[PDB]
């Protein structure tokens, strides 16, 4: 996150790693305002399902990711947007 | 469930408690075989209801939540279990517990008039402009509903939602006054 003694935002860091195709000049993503969108993610991750995994891998980053995945859901059922983050947390615990 | 030394099923008991209308003959529900169908496990066993587990057992309500999730006709599975959770919160309040808020903008949202907020355990004796000490003299346990934000009281005079105490109006002889307004009699000045 440091280019020359400065601080790089995650979007800038991601844009710095682009390698475009010879003819496909893909446009960089445009930043969006925060949608402002204890919950189901907190109950699931802080519950007894992940008891030996919390002491090894911190939950806060994955909890925040779960909240973002829920907020950017494409379907109505909220139980289907938490599968990806929970699976990733289980992978990291393994 | 014991008619005469006989273990009645819930279906039989419910049918026994029937009282029909004169011209409306009703058919008893047909006992259907199970459909062979765990979201509720996370919230009910989670810390969100922890302060309620010690008072009301959750197994019956866990089964009720499973039945509600399986039996409801839309795939709003996250938002199709609000009724069982609300009932469990009600039972926790009736058991002397203090449930904490479990709802949200996307998870079982509740709409409150004016600037009030929905809460799971607050005193039902709402403080108004006329009675600003009602909550401190309440005998009933905490209930769930729409309540004024902390630091304000309900406006029962102008019906303009929750207002601060310093801006509450006054009533004298059926006429609503304003903060700072005065009236006088022969030998008083209020
Ligand atoms: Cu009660």
């Amino acid at each position: 996150l440091l280019s020359h003694n400065t601080k790089l935002t995650p979007m800038e860091f991601g844009n710095l790693q682009k390698m475009d195709d010879p003819t496909d000049q893909c446009q960089d993503p445009v930043p969006e305002p925060p949608r402002n969108c204890f919950g189901i993610c907190e109950e699931l991750l802080h519950g007894q399902l992940f008891s030996g995994c919390v002491a090894l891998v911190d939950v806060g980053s994955y909890l925040e990711a779960c909240r973002q995945d829920l907020c950017f859901c494409e379907d109505t059922d909220l139980l289907s947007c938490v599968c990806h983050t929970l699976a990733e947390y289980s992978r990291q615990c393994t | 469930l014991l008619s005469h030394n006989t273990k009645l099923t819930p279906m039989e008991f419910g049918n026994l408690q029937k009282m029909d209308d004169p011209t409306d003959q009703c058919q008893d529900p047909v006992p259907e075989p199970p459909r062979n169908c765990g979201i509720c496990e996370e919230l009910l066993h989670g810390q969100l209801f922890s302060g309620c587990v010690a008072l009301v057992d959750v197994g019956s309500y866990l089964e009720a939540c499973r039945q509600d999730l399986c039996f409801c006709e839309d795939t709003d599975l996250l938002s199709c279990v609000c009724h069982t959770l609300a009932e469990y919160s009600r039972q926790c309040t009736h058991a002397g517990g203090l449930p904490q808020d479990w709802r949200g903008p996307d998870f079982c949202p509740q709409k409150c008039p004016n600037n009030m907020q929905y809460h799971e355990c607050r005193s039902p004796c709402a403080d108004t402009c006329s009675n600003q000490e009602h909550s401190r003299a309440c005998e009933d346990h905490c209930v769930a509903g729409c309540f004024c934000p902390e630091g304000t009281v309900l406006d029962d005079i102008g019906q303009t939602g929750c207002v601060p105490v310093s801006k509450c109006a006054c009533v004298y002889n059926g006429a609503a006054y304003a903060p700072g307004a005065t009236y006088s009699t022969d030998c008083t000045n209020c």
